[PDB]
């Protein structure tokens, strides 16, 4: 075995502490401890003080030696070493022990979410719960923009109804004429104007970028997107009018 | 051992770094020598020398702080009106700071007492001394002597540890030992020691002064020998903080002593608990953060957070006697600790970046794009929301439509959680006052407070965005894929890829300093205006309150023009009209100098070093013409140094401007 | 794309080649210096423009000169990562 | 020199040549980019290294293969490998169609090592000051490109 | 000028005060284009584009 | 047990004690047992929020309901329900109705784990061997044991309130 690790006096370092050092230190470093490693000091002293060597030390030299050796509490135990050796294995295997940020910190949720996607080198395929979970996937797929089997005008109508119904509120309330007796027809006009402006922007997008994911086969490129935008304008008008009708009637 | 402590390297400047061994060929060598002076990591020799340097430098700085404390104590014993302040603190401004009668500087000393003229100090040292039971000049003499002895001891220890520690030294790496002994023996066993000090020297003394015996029978009663007074002599039941001491306008010192005793007990019990408590989750943090720069960053962030807590807790949780009425002291104690919180937070970010570049980072750096992206979005959201409520109020007030602005008398944004935050203090439904001065009244939070708190949140988030972006994108980025090899601080990677200026973490700190300064200038202004408008001020015997700003905050701070007019213009009348006025001449002059320095920084901030290098070469032509050859070749400042100088001058000038503006006004009003 | 030109003053350091982060430069044999080699820039379409080659060149004035052309930028000369121009 | 058969990264999921790497958001942005750069090398021991796109990695004792969006990242990883005495690494540019273009050790010899058959491209036979004045070449072939 | 528009009424200098504040904002806004330089923002734009 | 093995090691005082002192699970099929758990977790998850909602409302924090009724509603959560404006209650029902619709029809949980309403099963491992993770079974215990306590707790609140105040 290694020469300097045999018959080392307990006064230099205790048996349990030495075993803890040897466990913490990687095996390949036992023969020649590097430098600034407790094992390096153990070697540099056990080769000077021992049974066949200098058996006594000055009180100050021994005091300084006792403050260079580990104090039996600053060394990781077997379970902690297992924690590290397995945490690093998880991290390198592409799996992340799931954690959630909290009040300046994060709680470990005790879950192994496989992190690297199907393309391990792709940066945007790292799968997370909020985008790649079952609920997230089915929610995104079932949106009007993505729902299967919807004609482009249906997607446009649904999105427009949502936008037009919502956009009335910010104007009819806390608007310039929020306290007038009408106070809602103004909001209706402003919401219809916002719907028209964003529809014009969508028409610009469809006449410049021309997305072709909604076009049926053998059609003018971007025709599906243009139809979706026109029916979004129609749906925005309808939703704004419906919200105004509900506000006035009720 | 100590035979190697030789002066032979004193003449050999730049010895510590092997990049400076070529000699001072250019003037850049001087700046590099100053820049690498404390960078022990990159200096020559093994890692043991790094530990020795770090520990001994810590001891030397501790000796420096002790020397500063000793200087303050000697100023208080031999260059102060602390006697008359003790006799009548409500009529005498603290002053342990004189000015020599040279160049007419005599105009700086002002009337503080009938027998004393000097500069009104706002450090709050007099209140600290009174809370420390210091009455006679001999006590301050011995405090100064003990602080000088501590300075000598710490200096000698710093000298010794450069050779006591060796290559085998390992006591600094024993983090379990450090944490345990620190926690128990200092936070627990020294907190109870201070509790003992208070119970045995303050309660025997401070109640005697509050009992009206400023005489205290000289030493017959003041010099202890008062075991017939009981420890909890005047607790008056109640709850700590609900009822203040009516005489000194502060929490009773018996309650403070009990607090220190209980906090020491709690710290000792936590040290005992740490033998078996919650672990194995911060364990990756435990193993990956054993390095100088990471622990330095952690400690800097912690100390800065504690500093901001101190800033907010020193003002309206009055602990010190006769300190709540001393409004300049309260203002200084809040604002100085606010600035230190900001600066040390920025330093924590910088050393986090340094640790990332030297050590190996952790798991959070791999999803850095979502982190530093949602941070971007939140910064944009609260900037386009908080500030613009000011822009909206401003525009609609200029248009003459006050009913459409965000105010209390208009569309109002109620501070719901703060208004439901009566948990803190929970005092009785009235105010407290000592002598024509308000001690503390609850700040009624309305719309303006809501908007300014959101401004604070926005500025904090943007500064944090800069810091975390520098930290997370230190090793590499989609822009440059080998930022690790470029080091910690570099000007750029070149004009390529469109331009790579200021990608280094050092430049991220450079921007973050500007943003932190902008962040807590608003904090300083919010505090300075809110306290004057709604807390501080005179009183009327009919229970009516006349504040200093006459309630300008709730009616003017809703618009940027209100801040410009009622804070930076109307409240700057004291500092601007401060010439030939005895106390406040230096504050007006320093206001002017701060403006000059702040504008001077812009020369370094806006310009590049190539123009200055070419100008220096043009001048060097004339020097060479007359056979005047500087062999230390004149080179313009390096890009990083230009940015550093610009940032330093910018922050220094702005801080000086605010400093003069607030201090002169509070000295005039008081 | 930028324009990276090599001049006759080259002394075959190979430092410019080693400093290039996108393998724009290369060493070619020549007979105008004691090193019997001069630099060449056969792939300036990959030149981002970092000018590390100019930093590494020890001749009195750089034997390698990079001329920035901003109205000329391609996806390779800009180091585009999130976006493809092909 | 024989170019390898580097397949498109979207068609080589779960390959044995991929080193064990942690995986981060810094990888090439799919769904928007189709041009990928691939670097392959043969190592001797599973020595840990650092990916150019954040996160660390462990090589394989045999062949290795990595995909990156930019040639700069591949060259940075190549320098990092060459610091570990790992030669014989090749960097390929993958076209959208899947065409493989052999880029970095173009002639099989690293660019810092002189190889026969090379010619000084973009060479100018004078000192840098020998360039003609821009004013002289106005409205010629070299209007602003002296 | 500062008294132009306030919580006491407005004068015919209200436009002057509003433009005063707007030009202060414009002057300070150009500081970041002069002090902060490109690479920081290029990384910021890369992050936003990632989003 | 056979079929109760699909919900094994997940109940009882100690985690691996199949309690069932009524035979409610024996003779029942695997899908029925999984559906019984889906009912248990859904009751418990609502019970946990119900208890939290009860306490933040019985202490004096009913802002939306104090700002809608223009008066501080009574602290007693049962009595505060009556005072709460009928518009508020109907919107409360509709929001839960949308959530219940959303989970069931558009984004259905799997049929093997009908309680994965967020759907971690497509990114979770649950079968690895790491210690600093793969404690997902333990956090399943904490959800179930806490939720079961919340179920009897909230009933105690309602029963005591409706009887002994
Ligand atoms: C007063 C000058 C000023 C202003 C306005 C800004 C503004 C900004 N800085 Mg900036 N900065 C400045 C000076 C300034 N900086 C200086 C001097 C430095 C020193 C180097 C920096 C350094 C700096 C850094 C380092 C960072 C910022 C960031 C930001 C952005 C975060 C705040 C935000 O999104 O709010 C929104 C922007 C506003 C201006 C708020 C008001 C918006 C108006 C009032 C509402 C809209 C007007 C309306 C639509 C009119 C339409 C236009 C009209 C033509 C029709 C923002 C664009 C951070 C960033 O971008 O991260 C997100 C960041 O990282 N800055
Ligand atoms: C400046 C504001 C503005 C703009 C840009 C648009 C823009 C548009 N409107 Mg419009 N609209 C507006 C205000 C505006 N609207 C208002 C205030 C009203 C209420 C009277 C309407 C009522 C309205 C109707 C009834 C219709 C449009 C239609 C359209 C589209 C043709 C186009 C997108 C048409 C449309 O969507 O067809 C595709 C259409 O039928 N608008
Ligand atoms: C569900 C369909 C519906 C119903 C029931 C009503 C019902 C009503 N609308 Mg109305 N409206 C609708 C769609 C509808 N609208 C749409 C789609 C538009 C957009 C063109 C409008 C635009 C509109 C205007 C501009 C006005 C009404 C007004 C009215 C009221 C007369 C009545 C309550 C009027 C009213 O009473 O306003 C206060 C009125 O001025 N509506
Ligand atoms: C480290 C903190 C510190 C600071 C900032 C100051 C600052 C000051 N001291 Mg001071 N002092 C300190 C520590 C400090 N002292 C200590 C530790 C002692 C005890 C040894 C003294 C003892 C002392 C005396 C006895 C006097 C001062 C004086 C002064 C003032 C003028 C100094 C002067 O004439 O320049 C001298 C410059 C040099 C010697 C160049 C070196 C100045 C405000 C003087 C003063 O306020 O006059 C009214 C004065 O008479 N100090
Ligand atoms: C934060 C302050 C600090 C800390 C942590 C230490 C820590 C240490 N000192 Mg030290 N020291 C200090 C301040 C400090 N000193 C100061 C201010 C002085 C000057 C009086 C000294 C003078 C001193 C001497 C003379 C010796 C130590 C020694 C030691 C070591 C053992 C002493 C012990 O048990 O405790 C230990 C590493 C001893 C040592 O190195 O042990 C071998 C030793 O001989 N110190
Ligand atoms: C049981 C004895 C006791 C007593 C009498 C006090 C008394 C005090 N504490 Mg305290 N404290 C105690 C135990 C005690 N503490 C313990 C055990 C802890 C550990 C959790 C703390 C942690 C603590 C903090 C963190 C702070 C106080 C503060 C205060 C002061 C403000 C009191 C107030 O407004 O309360 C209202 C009720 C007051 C002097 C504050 C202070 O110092 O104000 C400047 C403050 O910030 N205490
Ligand atoms: C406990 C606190 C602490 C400690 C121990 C360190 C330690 C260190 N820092 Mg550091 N830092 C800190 C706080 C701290 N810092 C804070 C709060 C900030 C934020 C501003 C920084 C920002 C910072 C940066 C940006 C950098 C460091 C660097 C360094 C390293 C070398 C420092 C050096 O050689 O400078 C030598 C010392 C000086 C040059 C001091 C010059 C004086 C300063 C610059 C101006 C002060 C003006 C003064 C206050 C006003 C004058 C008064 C006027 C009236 C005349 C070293 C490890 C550098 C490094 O490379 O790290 C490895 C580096 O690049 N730090
Ligand atoms: C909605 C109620 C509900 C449902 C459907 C389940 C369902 C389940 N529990 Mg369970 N449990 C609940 C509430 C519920 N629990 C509560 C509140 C507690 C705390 C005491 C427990 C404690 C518990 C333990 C300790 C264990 C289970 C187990 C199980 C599983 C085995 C099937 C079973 O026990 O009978 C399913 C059928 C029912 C529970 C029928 C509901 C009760 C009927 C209707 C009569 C109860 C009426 C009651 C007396 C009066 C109501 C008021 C009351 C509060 C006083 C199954 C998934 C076992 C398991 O999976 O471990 C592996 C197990 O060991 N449970
Ligand atoms: C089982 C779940 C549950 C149910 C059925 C209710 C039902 C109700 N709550 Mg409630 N609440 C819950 C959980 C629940 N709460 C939780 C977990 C909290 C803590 C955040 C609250 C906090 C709360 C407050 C503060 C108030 C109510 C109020 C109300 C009543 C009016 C609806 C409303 O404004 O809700 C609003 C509910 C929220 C804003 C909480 C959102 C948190 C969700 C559950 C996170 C997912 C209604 C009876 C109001 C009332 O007047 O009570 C009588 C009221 O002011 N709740
Ligand atoms: C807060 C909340 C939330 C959210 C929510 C939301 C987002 C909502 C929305 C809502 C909405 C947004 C709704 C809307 C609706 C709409 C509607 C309901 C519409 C309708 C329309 C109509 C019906 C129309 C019709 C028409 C047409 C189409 C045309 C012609 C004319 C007429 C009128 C006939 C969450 C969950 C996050 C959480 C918490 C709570
Ligand atoms: S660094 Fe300059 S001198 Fe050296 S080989 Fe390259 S171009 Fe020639």
């Amino acid at each position: 075995k290694i020469a300097y690790l045999q018959d080392i006096p307990r006064t230099i370092v205790e048996k349990d502490a030495l075993e803890l050092i040897l466990k913490n230190t990687p095996k390949e470093q036992w023969e020649n401890p590097p430098e600034d490693s407790y094992l390096y000091t153990v070697k540099a002293f056990a080769e000077m003080y021992g049974p066949g060597k200098a058996t006594k030390m000055g009180w100050w030299d021994y005091y300084r030696l006792k403050m260079d050796m580990p104090d039996t509490t600053r060394l990781s135990s077997e379970r902690e070493l297992q924690e590290i050796e397995e945490y690093e294995k998880l991290m390198m295997s592409g799996k992340v022990p799931f954690a959630v940020p909290g009040p300046s910190g994060y709680f470990f949720t005790g879950f192994v979410t496989q992190w690297k996607g199907k393309e391990p080198f792709a940066g945007d395929q790292v799968i997370t719960l909020t985008e790649n979970g079952l609920f997230a996937k089915q929610f995104l797929s079932a949106l009007a923009f993505y729902r299967e089997g919807l004609k482009p005008w249906q997607r446009g109508l649904e999105i427009g109804m949502a936008h037009g119904y919502f956009l009335i509120g910010p104007f009819t309330s806390l608007g310039p004429l929020r306290n007038t007796p009408e106070a809602a027809t103004v909001g209706l006009l402003c919401g219809c104007a916002i719907v028209g402006i964003v529809s014009i922007g969508g028409l610009i997008f469809g006449s410049t970028i021309k997305p072709t994911r909604f076009d049926k086969d053998g059609d003018k490129p971007g025709a599906g997107f243009i139809e979706m935008i026109n029916w979004h304008a129609v749906g925005g008008l309808g939703g704004a009018g419906f919200a105004h009708a509900l506000i006035t009637v009720f | 051992i100590f035979r190697y402590i030789n002066t032979t390297l004193w003449a050999k400047a730049g010895h510590f770094n092997k990049a400076l061994s070529k000699g001072a060929k250019t003037t850049t060598w001087i700046w590099n020598l100053h820049d690498y002076a404390h960078d022990f990591d990159i200096q020559q020799r093994s890692t043991g020398l790094i530990a020795r340097k770090v520990f001994s430098s810590n001891l030397a700085h501790l000796s420096l702080v002790f020397f500063w404390i000793s200087g303050m104590h000697l100023h208080g014993a031999y260059l102060s009106n602390y006697d008359i302040w003790l006799k009548d603190p409500k009529s005498i401004t603290p002053s342990s700071h004189l000015a020599y009668s040279l160049i007419g500087q005599d105009i700086l000393n002002s009337y503080t007492s009938e027998y004393f003229s000097g500069i009104t100090i706002t450090s709050g040292f007099f209140q600290l001394y009174r809370s420390e039971g210091i009455i006679t000049q001999s006590q301050l003499k011995y405090a100064c002597a003990t602080s000088l002895i501590a300075t000598l001891i710490c200096l000698s220890g710093s000298y010794l540890h450069m050779q006591l520690m060796s290559k085998f030294t390992s006591f600094y790496k024993k983090f379990q030992s450090l944490s345990q002994d620190h926690l128990i023996i200092i936070f627990g066993s020294r907190s109870t020691s201070l509790s003992a000090h208070q119970i045995h020297k303050m309660l025997p003394a401070n109640p005697l002064l509050d009992s009206g015996i400023s005489k205290p029978s000289i030493l017959q009663v003041i010099s202890n020998s008062l075991s017939y007074t009981l420890a909890l002599f005047s607790t008056n039941l109640s709850s700590t903080g609900k009822l203040l001491n009516p005489s000194t306008r502060s929490v009773f010192l018996s309650q403070v002593a009990a607090h220190h005793k209980t906090t020491g007990v709690v710290f000792i019990t936590l040290g005992l608990i740490r033998f078996l408590t919650m672990y194995k989750s911060q364990f990756s943090i435990l193993t990956s953060y054993i390095d100088y720069h990471i622990v330095l960053s952690i400690n800097l962030a912690l100390i800065a957070s504690l500093s901001i807590i101190v800033a907010d807790h020193l003002t309206r949780t009055p602990i010190y006697p006769h300190k709540s009425t001393s409004y300049p002291t309260i203002l200084c104690l809040s604002i100085h600790h606010a600035w230190l919180s900001g600066f040390l937070i920025i330093g924590s970010g910088a050393h986090a970046s340094i640790f990332n570049l030297l050590g190996s980072p952790t798991s959070e750096i791999r999803h850095r794009d979502p982190i530093y992206s949602h941070l971007i979005w939140v910064c944009i959201a609260i900037g386009l929301h908080s500030f613009s409520l000011y822009c909206h109020n401003d525009t609609l007030e200029a248009l003459g439509r006050p009913e459409d602005i965000f105010h209390d008398n208009s569309i109002q944004l109620k501070a719901i959680f703060a208004k439901q935050s009566f948990l803190r203090a929970e005092l009785q439904p009235d105010i407290e006052m000592l002598d024509k001065k308000i001690i503390r009244i609850t700040q009624e939070l309305g719309t303006a407070d809501f908007i300014v708190h959101h401004i604070h949140a926005f500025t904090i988030h943007v500064t944090l965005l800069i810091l975390s972006k520098g930290v997370l994108y230190a090793r590499n980025s989609r822009f440059v894929s080998d930022k690790l090899e470029l080091g910690f601080t570099y000007p750029c990677d070149g004009p390529g890829r469109g331009g790579t200026c200021q990608i280094s973490p050092w430049d991220h700190l450079f921007s973050a300093v500007f943003w932190m300064y902008n962040c807590l200038n608003v904090v300083t202004f919010h505090y300075f205006w809110k306290m004057q408008s709604d807390v501080w001020g005179f009183v009327s015997i009919q229970k009516h309150i006349s504040h200093y700003s006459q309630g300008d905050f709730s009616v003017n701070s809703i618009t940027i023009n209100g801040w410009l007019r009622n804070l930076l213009w109307s409240e700057a009348s004291q500092v601007i009209q401060s010439y030939a006025l005895s106390s406040i001449c230096p504050y007006g002059f320093i206001f002017l100098i701060g403006h000059f320095i702040w504008a001077f920084s812009l020369m370094f901030l806006f310009s590049g070093r190539a123009y200055w290098q070419e100008l220096i070469e043009s001048i060097l032509w004339s020097h060479h013409k007359l056979k005047i050859i500087p062999h230390i070749q004149p080179r313009a400042l390096s890009i990083s140094q230009g940015r550093a100088v610009g940032f330093i001058h910018y922050t220094l000038g702005g801080i000086g401007s605010t400093w003069a503006f607030i201090i002169s006004r509070l000295l005039v009003l008081t | 794309s930028h324009a990276v030109k090599i001049y006759d003053t080259c002394i075959g350091c190979t430092l410019c080649v080693r400093a290039c982060p996108t393998d724009v430069l290369e060493m070619v044999p020549a007979s105008i210096n004691a090193a019997k080699q001069v630099a060449s820039s056969p792939r300036v379409e990959d030149c981002v423009g970092c000018k590390r080659c100019e930093t590494a060149c020890p001749t009195d004035f750089l034997s390698i000169r990079v001329y920035l052309q901003d109205n000329e930028e391609t996806q390779y000369s800009l180091g585009l990562d999130l976006v493809d121009w092909s | 020199v024989v170019a390898e058969a580097i397949p498109r990264p979207e068609d080589l999921l779960d390959s044995p040549k991929f080193p064990m790497f942690e995986g981060s958001t810094g990888g090439y942005m799919s769904r928007s980019t189709r041009e990928r750069h691939a670097i392959t090398w043969t190592a001797k021991g599973q020595a840990k290294f650092e990916m150019p796109t954040g996160g660390f990695a462990i090589m394989n004792q045999g062949e290795n293969l990595c995909y990156f969006r930019k040639k700069e990242q591949c060259i940075a990883l190549g320098k990092q490998l060459r610091k570990m005495k790992i030669e014989n690494y090749k960097i390929y540019r993958l076209k959208k169609d899947g065409t493989v273009i052999f880029m970095h050790p173009a002639d099989g010899v690293f660019p810092e090592k002189v190889n026969k058959g090379r010619v000084q491209v973009n060479g100018r036979p004078f000192t840098i000051r020998g360039n003609p004045q821009q004013s002289e070449l106005k409205f010629t072939k070299y209007q602003g490109k002296g | 000028l500062i008294h132009g528009y306030s919580t006491l009424g407005a004068n015919d200098l209200s436009v002057q005060s509003w433009s005063f504040l707007l030009t202060h904002l414009a002057w300070a806004s150009g500081f970041m284009f002069l002090i902060s330089w490109r690479g920081y923002w290029q990384e910021l734009i890369d992050i936003i584009l990632y989003i | 047990r056979e079929a109760p093995k699909v919900l094994a090691g997940t109940g009882g005082p100690l985690p691996e004690s199949f309690w069932d002192p009524a035979g409610f699970t024996n003779n029942k099929t695997d899908e029925e047992l999984l559906f019984y758990r889906a009912a248990e977790l859904k009751h418990g998850r609502i019970a946990m929020a119900a208890v939290v909602g009860w306490f933040t409302n019985a202490s004096g924090f009913h802002y939306l309901g104090d700002l809608w009724l223009k008066k501080p509603a009574s602290d007693n959560p049962i009595e505060a329900f009556n005072q709460l404006s009928l518009l508020g209650v109907f919107q409360m029902v509709f929001f839960i109705g949308c959530l219940e619709w959303l989970t069931t029809v558009p984004c259905p949980p799997p049929k093997d784990a009908p309680w994965d309403v967020i759907g971690m099963s497509d990114v979770l491992e649950e079968d690895t061997d790491e210690n600093p993770m793969a404690e997902y079974k333990k956090i399943q215990m904490q959800e179930l044991n806490n939720s079961r306590l919340a179920m009897v707790a909230i009933i105690g609140l309602i029963v005591q309130a409706t009887t002994t105040g």
